[PDB]
């Protein structure tokens, strides 16, 4: 039994979409500067609930009104994904982020919507309020970065004690602050956004080395490729992004090893075969 | 809606007692044109070569079927404007008569 | 779908029309 | 077997009218089998649904979704006949070849209307030397939505907006203002 | 069917006409069934309130299949010289129905203990679609309305003007 | 002179850019007469106006002036016979001032 | 009984395809800078059309050669398409353009051209005869690319009357006058071409108020989106870019109100299923 | 000197760039001879040119002049015979003044 | 249109009264042409060989069956231009005599 | 397709000076 919830955030309060409903949920992150991406196509929406959640999500009252000067000017909706077997959950966290397009793919009888949200599209916040440093270490701007944006921060990396000559005063939004920190020092260390935690690292370290997954179970084979080792997995509520993998293949002897991870596409489909996630990984260091 | 001017059975303009040219419509003017259609030998409109009745190869000849023959009055039959279809069409063969009767349907 | 992948190459646009 | 002896309110005749003029066409078609089909189609996905309400108002609810969720696929009509004469064939090809043709069959007691020829089939045998067996199939263009509209008078006619683009100059034997005026004095 | 009284005891009933030349082609074809199937497809287009509009018709083309004997090996050439003909349309008249612009589609010869001196096939003809069934021609050679050949690329010859000049005094 | 295509409707409305300018004429059969709605660039000129052969639609001056044009009928409006038979036209400044100065010698 | 035509201007005349030929055109047009675009699919073409049509859609004589100075230079055409039952027809316009690309789609035994077309690809002009004003405003360095591109012009916008110094003098063709004019002024007011009307007003206003277009009948669903009210619809001859729409739905109640339009996505198939129009509007004011 | 492709139908008309400039000719039937139009860059150069062996098309200086060029048939115009007996050789301004000056003391 | 040298039954030029050589067209010319077609051995050709009828592989062998025999004779008389095809091609074996009979339906 | 779309950004980039 696959427990796949749509949990958003609106006025009234949070409205869960069930399994039961016809949900197709495709998240794709990555270690980069681009927001990660879920595209969620719901089927079966009553007319209560349709308007209920399609009204409420639009780009207007920021544009040709004000309505705005806080959160509550997008929804926010996270997805809750997992197992369920015995009676006991598995249910965990895959997505966090603000709806950006609504559309709908299927006509009648099928009314179903398909809606596109990426992970912190709050981009239009305060022109940052808190002046950036002047003379400071990186670590010391990616502390500020965190702070401006409201998320902690995971700061793991042999580039924090070098001294930047004004570090991203051309900076217009919050958001460009991850692409600012993305910029400086990119051959590895790239930084990144996951659900609410800021994590600037070197790409060949792991966020949590005591949190290696031992990985024995795939789906097709576990195969080569340019940087390190890409496997398809039935979900494991325990795969991050970025997090350590102990990959043990059967069919590949060769890809055997430890390997951090650097992108994830989930594709959960309740009511459809796909509930899998692929992950690329790199030889961890 | 079709209109034409007023003839007589030798196929001439044939006015009327006051000395005008009448133009029927119609139904008569429908009916006056299938009869005219009929009477025409193939190859005899410069302009459509393809156009009447093939009254040479497909009647009056030595032939096997009169298919094409009765093809042929279809055909013409049809060419008319507004006649939509034929309801229907004997190809009777008497002794030495090619009896041809027809049911036009023409809308009006 | 390129349809999604139109539809991220979008995203850029901040409040800032600069302009 | 006296087949003359036949129902007054469900007589098996079929009727094919046609709805441009109202007239019994192909008459003399013996048929052999009529089979209508009149499909639709209902939601696959589980319906949400809203409880924690009350007694009927959760009702109308429900019933604006079930009324919400089904689709309507029009009728289809499958006729096995027996043409004994050319002219009716004729007439059937012709009729099919014609893009435009909606036509309204009657069956044993069924007044289908708007209905359009998808497929003719037309079979010569050994074993029926005269005649042929035909196999037509119909397709409803437009369900006989009732047009209340506004009738029976040219005008009370609602607007029908032509959005024109481009307008020509002119034809005939005209010199502008001057033709015009001339085209206008002569009072015709 | 009925339509026509011919009043004759040898009229044949099936005849596979070349369009060009007016000639019959296959005559010894010991015809056994025909089946010509036309053809259309309906527009349904569900919209917002239970409904589908059809929207209008298109005219698929006509199919006609043969059983069909051939008793003679040159009979079976004449078959397979009408499948290998791609440049003459022929016309088929099966009993009082007439169908112009037919292409042999498909042909299929089959070999049985069932019957060792002539051959069971299956021919398949399809109608060509033209726009204008019907169309429009001039008796007198003066008269055709301009067919256009568009950019043409004149190509290239080494003569000189002395040889045009010797060919247009000769 | 442009002669602006019709429909054998009994009430109908047609939209153009004729002469740098924007023009909706809503025809209608009035009882036993046609008559025009006209608007030019989205604000209405004249409701109703009675549509006669060889008048314009426009009559006063400041409705086709300076150089808007004008609308004549070559027969009386009748929707029977629209397209065939019967056709509007459209005169600029010149060619309507033309028309104007034939007509008032009549 | 759809009626469509694909009209071309070459020297011999026009030539019309009809819809006895198998003929598909897929439109987009919208409210910005790019040219709006058409794919036509036309089978059943002879040898002979093939040479006069194919033969003069070409991109060459004026790279290699010189053969230009004003149009003939490539091939502009038209299409014209409706509905025509009882005898009256309702063949509107939908596009006008000039072809640019030509391929083969299908290989015989159904020799079928794919020919692609763009409003406004006449770029090849002057490169700007007539300067432009040199401090003018916005209304009139409006009027100015309407006079230089040839089109009449419809501008209704709030910030006519707005002062520019070197309105475009970077300008190098007729064509980036529009990518200019949408240019300046880009939180609404985008400029476009329609056909061959030059509209420039904001994006929250109608062209014309008195052309609204009462909607009621739609095929699937009139839905939102996360601008306004997005839907599908058989093609009627009355619908224009940037036009005003009534939409009356009954699936759903709450996207009735009034609403200009932004794109248009015709699809139509003389010889297929697919002749919609698909309409993206946003509210209107 | 290069002969424009023909092919052998009654009425017809080619277009081709030769010699820095865009040809059309339209040949049709007349009669019981062949007339030939001629329009060069777009414009009209001439109408109703008969056609014959030898003889150049454009007639006349104010056509062929300068260095433009000229069509001649080897034979006489035959449109039963195109391509497959009869061609049109086109010459430019060096090859027909060749041809004039030859021509000119035959 | 297919045209010929006139030969006579030797297989030689074949001149008119005065002298000349008479090109015929058309109907003959095929009929002549198909003829000689049929008197080539295979291999006889120095730039086709695999051309000509099989006079001594499928006719004057003990050949068990004559199909390939007729084969080799139905492409010898389409290779000739203007021959679409045969209407009927008799293979008769008589005592001592390889009876063979065609039927071309040559399209002039 | 998305081939339509790759026809179109060519198309946008082409203009009537070299440089």
């Amino acid at each position: 039994k696959r427990i796949l919830r749509v949990t958003f955030n609106m006025p009234y309060g949070p409205e869960v979409i069930r399994e039961d409903l016809d949900v197709r949920v495709r998240i794709m992150k990555a270690a980069l500067r681009i927001q990660n991406r879920a595209t969620m196509e719901i089927f079966g929406l009553t007319t209560q609930l349709r308007e209920s959640l399609l009204s409420q999500f639009t780009a207007w009252k920021h544009r040709q009104r004000q309505v705005g000067r806080e959160d509550e000017l997008m929804i926010k909706v996270s997805v809750e994904a997992g197992y369920s077997d015995q009676g006991r959950e598995q249910v965990s966290r895959v997505f966090v982020g603000e709806v950006a397009i609504v559309d709908i793919i299927s006509p009648p009888p099928d009314i179903g919507i398909r809606i596109q949200c990426y992970t912190r599209q709050i981009d239009r916040t305060k022109t940052i309020r808190n002046m950036p440093p002047a003379n400071t270490t990186f670590v010391k701007f990616v502390e500020w970065g965190a702070n401006e944006m409201g998320l902690n921060f995971i700061c793991d990396t042999s580039y924090n004690d070098q001294v930047l000559k004004n570090p991203g005063r051309s900076i217009t939004v919050a958001s460009a602050i991850l692409a600012s920190i993305q910029d400086m020092y990119m051959p590895d260390v790239a930084a990144f956004v996951d659900d609410d935690i800021l994590i600037v690292k070197d790409r060949d370290k792991v966020i949590r080395p005591d949190e290696v997954t031992n990985v024995n179970s795939f789906v097709g084979i576990p195969s080569w490729s340019e940087w390190g080792v890409e496997f398809q997995c039935l979900f494991e509520p325990s795969i991050r992004v970025a997090g350590g993998v102990a990959v043990e293949s059967l069919m590949n002897p060769s890809v055997n090893g430890n390997y951090v991870i650097t992108a994830l596409e989930y594709d959960l489909a309740s009511r459809d075969r796909p509930f899998y996630i692929k992950v690329m990984g790199s030889p961890a260091a | 809606s079709t209109s034409t001017i007023r003839t007589g059975t030798n196929n001439d303009i044939l006015l009327d007692d006051n000395g005008n040219m009448v133009i029927l419509r119609d139904v008569e003017a429908c009916a006056q044109d299938v009869r005219a259609a009929m009477l025409m030998r193939t190859g005899e409109n410069i302009f459509d070569v393809n156009s009447g009745v093939g009254y040479f190869e497909y009647i009056f000849s030595p032939q096997k079927s009169y298919d094409d023959a009765r093809k042929s009055i279809a055909d013409a039959i049809l060419s008319s404007p507004d006649v939509t279809g034929i309801e229907q069409l004997d190809i009777d063969i008497t002794g030495e008569v090619f009896g041809v009767d027809a049911k036009v349907i023409t809308i009006h | 779908q390129l349809t999604t992948a139109i539809q991220d190459a979008q995203n850029d646009s901040a409040t800032k029309i600069l302009y | 077997m006296n087949s003359f002896l036949k129902s007054i309110l469900n007589t098996p005749t079929l009727t094919i009218r046609d709805d441009v003029t109202k007239l019994p066409v192909w008459k003399s078609l013996q048929v052999k089998k009529v089979e209508i089909y009149s499909p639709a189609s209902v939601v696959s996905k589980p319906l949400a649904t809203k409880d924690q309400t009350e007694a009927q108002v959760y009702t109308e609810a429900l019933d604006i979704d079930v009324k919400n969720g089904k689709i309507i696929q029009p009728v289809r009509l499958r006729i096995n006949a027996i043409c004994p004469d050319l002219s009716t064939v004729e007439s059937i090809m012709n009729a099919f070849n014609d893009n435009t043709s909606t036509f309204a069959i009657t069956s044993k007691s069924i007044l289908a209307d708007k209905m359009a020829i998808m497929t003719l089939d037309v079979d010569q045998s050994p074993d029926m030397l005269n005649a042929a067996e035909i196999n037509m199939e119909f397709e409803q263009v437009e369900p006989p939505v009732l047009n209340e509209f506004d009738p029976a008078f040219p005008q009370d006619s609602p607007t029908y907006g032509v959005q024109i683009q481009s307008l020509s100059d002119a034809n005939l034997l005209d010199l502008g203002a001057i033709g015009d005026s001339i085209s206008s004095a002569a009072k015709s | 069917m009925l339509g026509i009284f011919t009043s004759l005891l040898s009229s044949r009933s099936f005849s596979i006409v070349d369009q060009n030349t007016n000639q019959l082609v296959a005559a010894d074809l010991r015809i056994s069934r025909v089946n010509t199937r036309f053809s259309s497809v309906g527009q349904r287009h569900m919209l917002e309130d239970g409904k589908t509009k059809m929207d209008s018709r298109t005219i698929h083309p006509m199919e006609i299949i043969v059983e069909v004997f051939c008793p003679s090996i040159d009979v079976v050439d004449q078959i397979n010289q009408l499948l290998l003909d791609r440049d003459t349309l022929y016309k088929v008249i099966t009993r009082g129905m007439v169908f112009e612009r037919m292409m042999c589609t498909s042909e299929a010869l089959n070999q049985t203990p069932d019957m060792i001196s002539a051959t069971p096939a299956r021919l398949t003809f399809s109608q060509v679609l033209v726009q204008n069934p019907k169309p429009i021609m001039f008796r007198n050679a003066g008269d055709s309305s301009m067919i256009d050949r568009g950019l043409a690329l004149a190509e290239d010859v080494v003569g000189s003007a002395g040889d045009l000049f010797d060919y247009a005094v000769n | 002179m442009k002669k602006i295509p019709l429909t054998a409707v009994p009430n109908q409305a047609i939209s153009f850019n004729a002469g740098s300018s924007y023009w909706k004429i809503r025809l209608y059969q009035n009882m036993d007469m046609m008559n025009a709605d006209i608007s030019r660039d989205g604000v209405i000129v004249c409701h109703g106006v009675r549509c006669f052969g060889g008048i314009p639609l426009l009559q006063y001056s400041r409705q086709y002036r300076p150089d808007y044009g004008n609308f004549v009928f070559d027969r009386d409006a009748d929707w029977t016979l629209f397209g065939d038979g019967i056709n509007l036209f459209y005169l600029d400044g010149a060619e309507f001032a033309e028309y104007q100065a034939l007509a008032t010698r009549k």
